[PDB]
């Protein structure tokens, strides 16, 4: 449904505790799974960025990395709560400078800064001790500069470069499924697509939470697999049909008998996209 | 032969046994009658209570002294305390008297009961007015009536039933008092 | 590894690790301390280790509560049975000025370090109100000179809470279960401190006042309450499968209560009546008796098996008990105490006469 | 966030007024169309003061007919009837006697299946659209008698006032396979009455029942018309209370929100220009 | 701080040790609420500095139960089982009664459907919230206030019917011989010898209902 | 016209256009307490229908078109 | 909510506005078949919230 | 408002009078005290009102009373900001006042 081409930025928002590590996760460990089977030269080099993180937490993914096999092409950059708030500030910076060796080079890369909304409190840190006037919550000036500058880093390159690739996987955590914020409305205004993930659908059992419409993808079907173009074409146009039917139905008024056929091929399509946990398909 | 004597009461009692006891007993056609067959009275001398109904309207529920009824074997008369009957209704005209005064109404069939205490039911579907129908479409239609003649003897039942009802309506209309 | 606490809700829905950081998030007279305060009479005594109880910030009156129920229970003994002593107590309460409460609760953590550290053993750390060292910092950053961040706090809320919180952790040589009671501020869970401290706990068990309105208690949020225990290879899929299919039942009554309040249940479908009802039961079976509140609810608490909680809850879950009414399943323990309750109820519904003479209250008894 | 509080009053407002919309047109039919139930009210008289009221009656075959609604805002009156229809139906279960159950109106073919599914053959729907006429009734009687029990039930509300729909059971036996065998007594009491149709008595009390099954299930089918129409007026009544209070919650939770921007904003513009001078 | 500000200003009521001579110190902060708003800052900060809450509810003071004591949110839970025991012994039965009455008022805001077993919880309710609500600047003794709730939760006053129960409880204050209050408050609690003269006493009570 | 107001009011109106202006304000007020049930036209009130077609007219008498003034 | 319905270009008829809508400008035939779609389009809202 | 307030504490103090005063629009005495409150500098409390609303307002509105002289009895018109009767210039108001008289349409 939003699918990602390499050399896109792809924003996976979402509130508290819904899936979105747990689709950053997914996707390093897929590159894996993948070049094991493709040549040498397309092969995804994954850095997962940890900025504001328990040090605790990126042990348990330092640890799931190994037993899966993902730490022989991932890089780690690990900037924890414990740490100073420069070094927070500064570690998407790191990871996407790590992550652009394989970009300048010819190879591709995948850099995932998970929550640049704990980049820019390390940030505002900085800017409201060095005195600097805040702003919009306190957050100084130029913090939409802070992320458009390490966002459009991540590029695809032209032949003459490389042909080299970086794709960008910024998070950022709402508070109520509130985007309206501050860092929440630059990030999506920077990124080109955007995977918005749903409290309240994470609990009705569609794990990954994704509100299919709210997510966008703006490079679309130009880099998608010709395989699932021809399919998932269909799949959005039903999807679409389902979502405004289900608003009436769940009053319990009348059924159509055709109105009855898209939410309950719509119901067959919901329970085909839930997956489980750490099993990229 | 009568091993069931039902009834509200029975109902009531029996109901309380096998439903849930929150449940109000549901009510039935009796609680809305204070008129009853065997409950004598209702007579008072001359004029007797002539409850002529209607699916769609009641035309008369108050006291008349004697009513014309259109039976099948023809037209007979109620008065005050007739003999019990149940009579069925050929169309024609129910004249309702009270005195020197008669509103002609013509129905179109259906019963008309006489109880043994003097309250009389007249029970038809379409009981018009014999002011509201016209000379002119009875003749008009029995024109056609007496020539769609098949050997369907449901549509011939209903071309039996079409030239009685057209023909009495006739025999009513011209002979107006 | 899971820890057990006999509580029907954390042990269902949220389970809590036993080398893990806990949070207890609620809003002033939600239950957060009687909450930690069952968890230490629950986990507290199975568990063999030592215990620090770091109380920041909160009641001197509680302070003195759980101090003289300790001496009671042997936890604490006094004199020369000292050393056999479990708990340590390290206490900044909230009459003590904000530089006192800033602080306390990295005494409580150096009292739970040298046990983690040095004797190389399991400890309990139990800290009534982390919120107050935040808002302790908060009161002394106004006259530090810093610009202030969102809604008023300190610029550094992110980085002190985490310096400290990092602190807390189980290592190589050493486990410290840390039990934090989260203060939020106005009922406000994107209020600063409460969104900062979310990332620190391995599970963080939310409770709501609009649960505790309805007389369930604890007033635990179940679709806002989490763990990374939550995951079928941890704790085995069948408690995995339960606690999905109760949260997915309570989800959908609540996207149903919006109708519900308006048009009533009249116009639900009847497959929307049946989770309806389904969904009511569950909310009802979760709250639980607690034997730390019987001295004022009066009734005996129960501490309810993780065994019984599954099949309990699954038992609800498929269909099985609803022959059973809503409030049967209401401050019980476990499924045969429904079934209990639901006998007795039903079995009350005759008895309620024949006390009218026969006494013993008659003047020459 | 603030802009979905603002939205959700918006909801909850145009809930209410529409709930109060379908409240008055309710009250607006139900006087229009009680003009037309209490005509109807008379015709049922002749025939329980000349047949009698029978409802447990051991037949051996059995047609209990549950007439509701077709819309579904009337607020619990089918559901009423879908607990009354086994109340009834299971009173009469004395030797095993074979039951039909039948439906009129669409919110009845939903409900007796999930208690009766067996014993449920016709729903009739469709049946308020127009109107209610006798001859509408007439057909419904007569696919009743296609299949010929010895009793019929009927199950519908009597609109007693616009506050009152105490449910009514009415009872119609077949002519004499059941009915005169229930009126012998010492004799009888059919046998006061001098038959003058044109052919014997067991013709006559065959047409009569079955003008007896079409004048209750035509004053049935007005009777629950109406009592549906004041149950529906007495349902959006309790709906415009609900988005009533609803939105004043909403109202007062949206003022808090809007104090809350007003200081924030400010705190912030203060804090602002107090990091310049 | 404006925490610390409470904080400070409630930690000295206590009740100190015998060591400290005993004595004490009770406090009755005062906190008005905006349109019943009680997630306010100040009202959710003394909440978590006192040891309970005494709700008063428009809703009810503007019916005219005075005073508007919101049952289901008013809490004390370092004074229960600390309180009167004769009071204790009643008051159980009167929290559990009210309680039934807040859940079938919660079940059935309009009256239509009466189970005539929700009409008796709901005809015991309308009772007792008379009878609990008072006159002001006039105080009544605890064991006066125990005759009047046992009178209540138990029978004796079923026969008046919802509206002269404010003059119920004052003809049971009055004709109630009053011994029985000096036993009740020299002992504590209703004894059974008590109990047995309190069920006598409450019989031959003229009752304004009749 | 439910939020338009004027505190000089009727005082400073053409006299003749105070004549008819005061009633066509309370047929709009009657008419804006009945509005948006006009979307219920097959659920008829007979009453209240007739104020709701006035209303419908009146609001439709009001409209201008751009720069002639009246 | 244009874009969500698939509507593309997902341009707000009602919202959008022009100084070339006069009748003056553009003609009587464009105008009012402009402010004909837009009425249509004004009273299909304020219905769907009942069709809904 | 305290020029008003003096003519009548005249009439209280010296005359023995029960006066009538009739600050008409308070909440426009609010309004004033804010405006001169945020243009000397000072922070604004809540929502956006002065952070001596409270006292300023009840400079005011503790001079209105009986003393043993006479009495001032003040009528005042009461604007409630965004039908809002929890913004803190009606709440802060309707502390002081001892009746309300709406008139309605
Ligand atoms: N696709 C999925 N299927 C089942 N469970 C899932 C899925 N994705 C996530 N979860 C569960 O949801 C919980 C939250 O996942 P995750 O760690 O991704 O949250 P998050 O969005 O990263 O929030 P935070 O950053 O606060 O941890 C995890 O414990 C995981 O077990
Ligand atoms: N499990 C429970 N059973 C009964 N009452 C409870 C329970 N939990 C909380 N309460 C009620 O909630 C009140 C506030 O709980 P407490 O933990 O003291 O508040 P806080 O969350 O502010 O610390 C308690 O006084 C108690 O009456
Ligand atoms: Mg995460
Ligand atoms: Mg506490």
């Amino acid at each position: 449904l939003v699918p990602i081409g390499r050399g896109q930025r792809e924003l996976i928002i979402g509130d508290r505790q819904t899936g979105k590590t747990a689709v950053a996760i997914d996707a390093i460990i897929h590159q894996k799974n993948c070049n094991e089977q493709v040549p040498k030269a397309q092969r995804v080099y994954c850095v997962y960025v940890a900025v504001g993180q328990k040090r605790s937490t990126v042990a348990q993914l330092v640890k799931l990395f190994t037993q899966t096999g993902a730490m022989r092409y991932t890089i780690m950059v690990s900037a924890t709560a414990s740490d100073a708030a420069p070094l927070q500030f500064l570690a998407p910076y790191s990871g996407c400078a790590m992550a652009e060796y394989f970009r300048d080079t010819g190879k591709h890369g995948l850099i995932i800064y998970d929550d640049l909304s704990k980049q820019s409190v390390a940030y505002r840190q900085m800017s409201l001790l060095l005195r600097r006037p805040p702003g919009r919550e306190a957050f100084p000036g130029d913090v939409f500069y802070l992320h458009s500058r390490l966002l459009e880093r991540a590029a695809k390159l032209s032949k003459e470069l490389g042909g080299g690739s970086l794709t960008a996987f910024p998070v950022i955590e709402t508070q109520a499924g509130d985007v309206s914020a501050y860092i929440a409305t630059n990030v999506i205004s920077i990124t080109d697509g955007q995977i918005f993930l749903e409290t309240e659908l994470f609990y009705k059992g569609i794990r990954p939470a994704l509100n299919v419409g709210l997510s966008v993808s703006r490079v679309g079907s130009a880099a998608q697999f010709p395989g699932m173009k021809q399919v998932a074409g269909t799949l959005k146009l039903e999807l679409a049909q389902y979502r405004e039917v289900a608003a009436f139905a769940q009053f319990g008024s009348d059924l159509d008998a055709a109105t009855q056929y898209v939410l309950e091929r719509g119901a067959r399509l919901t329970e085909m996209l839930k997956q489980k946990q750490f099993a990229p398909i | 032969e009568a091993a069931a004597p039902a009834g509200p009461k029975e109902f009531t009692e029996v109901w309380n046994k096998k439903a849930p006891s929150t449940l109000i007993v549901p009510e039935f056609p009796s609680n809305y009658t204070a008129v009853k067959a065997v409950g004598e009275g209702q007579v008072h001398g001359d004029a007797f209570p002539v409850n002529f109904y209607t699916p769609h309207s009641i035309l008369s529920q108050a006291q008349k002294d004697t009513v014309v009824l259109p039976g099948v074997d023809g037209y007979f008369g109620v008065k005050a305390s007739h003999v019990p009957t149940i009579a069925q209704l050929k169309p024609g005209v129910v004249e309702l008297h009270s005195g020197a005064e008669s509103e002609k109404f013509f129905v179109s069939g259906g019963f008309a009961f006489v109880h043994p205490n003097g309250v009389t039911d007249i029970c038809v579907l379409e009981a018009a007015t014999l002011d509201q129908v016209d000379p002119a479409a009875v003749k008009s239609a029995l024109a056609a009536a007496s020539a769609a003649q098949p050997t369907d003897e449901f549509e011939q039942a209903a071309n039996r039933a079409a030239i009685e009802l057209y023909s009495a309506l006739e025999s009513a209309v011209e002979a107006k008092a | 590894e899971i820890l057990v606490t006999g509580i029907k809700v954390v042990d269902l829905l949220a389970p809590y690790q036993r080398g893990g950081k806990i949070g207890l998030f609620g809003g002033a007279g939600v239950g957060k301390t009687v909450l930690i305060m069952e968890l230490i009479n629950n986990v507290a005594k199975a568990h063999g280790g030592f215990s620090v109880f770091a109380g920041v910030g909160e009641r001197t009156r509680e302070g003195n509560d759980l101090y003289r129920e300790m001496i009671e229970s042997g936890v604490i003994k006094l004199g020369a049975e000292r050393g056999n002593s479990k708990c340590t107590l390290v206490y900044g309460q909230m009459n003590e000025p904000p530089g006192a409460r800033a602080r306390v609760a990295l005494t409580g953590l150096t009292v739970a370090e040298y046990f983690r550290d040095i004797e190389g053993q399991d400890v309990l750390l139990f800290v009534d109100n982390i919120f107050r060292f935040t808002q302790a910092n908060s009161e002394v950053s106004a006259l530090l000179g810093r610009i202030p961040s969102a809604v008023g706090y300190q610029p550094t809320l992110a980085t002190d809470l985490g310096g400290l919180q990092e602190r807390i952790t189980t290592t190589t040589k050493g486990s410290i279960t840390s039990v934090q009671a989260v203060y939020v501020p106005a009922d406000d869970l994107t209020d600063p401190a409460p969104a900062t401290t979310f990332a620190h706990l391995d599970a963080t068990t939310v409770l709501s006042r609009s649960i505790a309105e309805l007389g369930i208690y604890p007033a635990v949020d179940p679709l806002d309450s989490t763990s990374r225990m939550l995951n079928p290879n941890v704790i085995g899929a069948e408690h995995y499968n339960v606690a999905r299919g109760v949260q997915k039942v309570l989800q959908d009554y609540k996207n149903l209560q919006d109708i519900i309040a308006i048009l009533g249940m009249d116009e639900l479908s009847e497959e929307d009546k049946l989770t309806v009802a389904r969904a009511r039961k569950i909310q009802r079976f979760l709250s639980q008796p607690f034997q730390v509140a019987e001295v004022f609810t009066g009734t005996p608490g129960k501490y309810v098996d993780l065994a019984d909680t599954i099949s309990g809850f699954q038992g609800v879950l498929t269909g099985k008990y609803d022959d059973l009414p809503e409030m049967a399943f209401y401050m019980v323990g476990d499924i045969k105490e429904v079934k209990e309750k639901a006998d007795k109820m039903a079995k009350d519904i005759a008895s309620r006469k024949e006390a009218d003479n026969k006494k013993v209250s008659e003047e020459l008894k | 966030s603030n802009q979905a509080v603002k939205q959700r009053i918006r909801a909850i407002k145009n809930i209410g007024k529409i709930t109060k919309a379908m409240k008055m047109v309710a009250a607006s039919k139900m006087k229009n169309a009680q003009i037309a139930v209490e005509q109807s009210r008379g015709l049922v008289d002749p025939f329980v003061r000349l047949f009698g009221d029978f409802p447990a009656v051991n037949s051996n075959k059995s047609v209990v007919v549950a007439v509701t609604s077709d819309k579904g805002l009337c607020g619990g009156l089918n559901s009423n009837i879908t607990k009354y229809t086994r109340a009834t139906l299971a009173t009469t279960e004395s030797e095993g006697k074979d039951v039909v159950v039948v439906s009129i109106g669409d919110k009845g073919r939903s409900q007796l299946t999930r208690i009766e599914s067996q014993r449920y053959q016709l729903a009739i729907a469709d049946t308020y659209k127009v109107r209610v006429t006798f001859g509408q009734a007439s057909l419904i009687v007569e696919e009743l008698i296609k299949h010929n029990p010895q009793s019929y039930q009927i199950l519908f509300n009597k609109f007693r006032s616009a506050i009152s729909f105490k449910p009514t059971v009415a009872t119609i036996l077949s002519p004499d396979l059941l009915e005169k065998q229930l009126e012998d007594v010492t004799g009888n009491s059919l046998d006061a009455y001098d038959i003058e149709a044109s052919h014997e008595r067991s013709d006559v009390l065959r047409d009569l029942t079955e003008f007896h099954l079409g004048v209750t299930l035509y004053n049935a089918m007005l009777e629950n018309n109406c009592s549906e129409h004041a149950s529906r007026m007495s349902a959006m009544e309790n709906s415009t209370k609900s988005a009533g209070e609803m939105l004043g919650k909403l109202t007062l939770d949206y003022n808090r929100k809007r104090q809350a921007t007003i200081t924030t904003e400010l705190i912030e513009i203060i804090a602002g220009a107090s990091a310049l001078m | 701080d404006v925490f610390y500000l409470h904080s400070r200003l409630l930690e000295r009521a206590a009740k100190l040790s015998k060591e400290l001579g005993g004595g004490s110190l009770t406090a009755f902060p005062v906190i008005e609420t905006q349109a019943g708003d009680v997630s306010a800052y100040i009202a959710t900060n003394v909440i978590s500095i006192t040891d309970g809450q005494i709700f008063l509810e428009t809703e009810l003071f503007y019916k005219g139960i005075r005073p508007a004591l919101n049952v289901g949110l008013s809490v004390s839970r370092v004074g229960s089982a600390a309180q009167f025991p004769g009071m204790k012994q009643v008051a159980g039965t009167l929290k559990l009664e009210l309680a039934q009455y807040r859940e079938v008022a919660a079940f059935a805001q309009f009256g239509s459907d009466l189970d005539a077993a929700t009409q008796y919880v709901l005809e015991r309710g309308a009772r007792l919230t008379e009878m609990l609500k008072q006159k002001q600047f006039a105080p009544i003794p605890i064991e006066r206030q125990t005759v009047a709730v046992y009178a209540a939760t138990k029978g004796f006053l079923d026969k008046v019917r919802v509206q002269d129960i404010v003059a119920a409880e004052e003809a049971v204050i009055s004709q109630v011989n009053p011994a029985v209050f000096k036993i009740l408050k020299a002992n504590g609690k209703i004894t059974p010898a008590l109990d047995a003269h309190l069920k006598a006493e409450l019989r031959k009570v003229k009752l304004p209902g009749a």
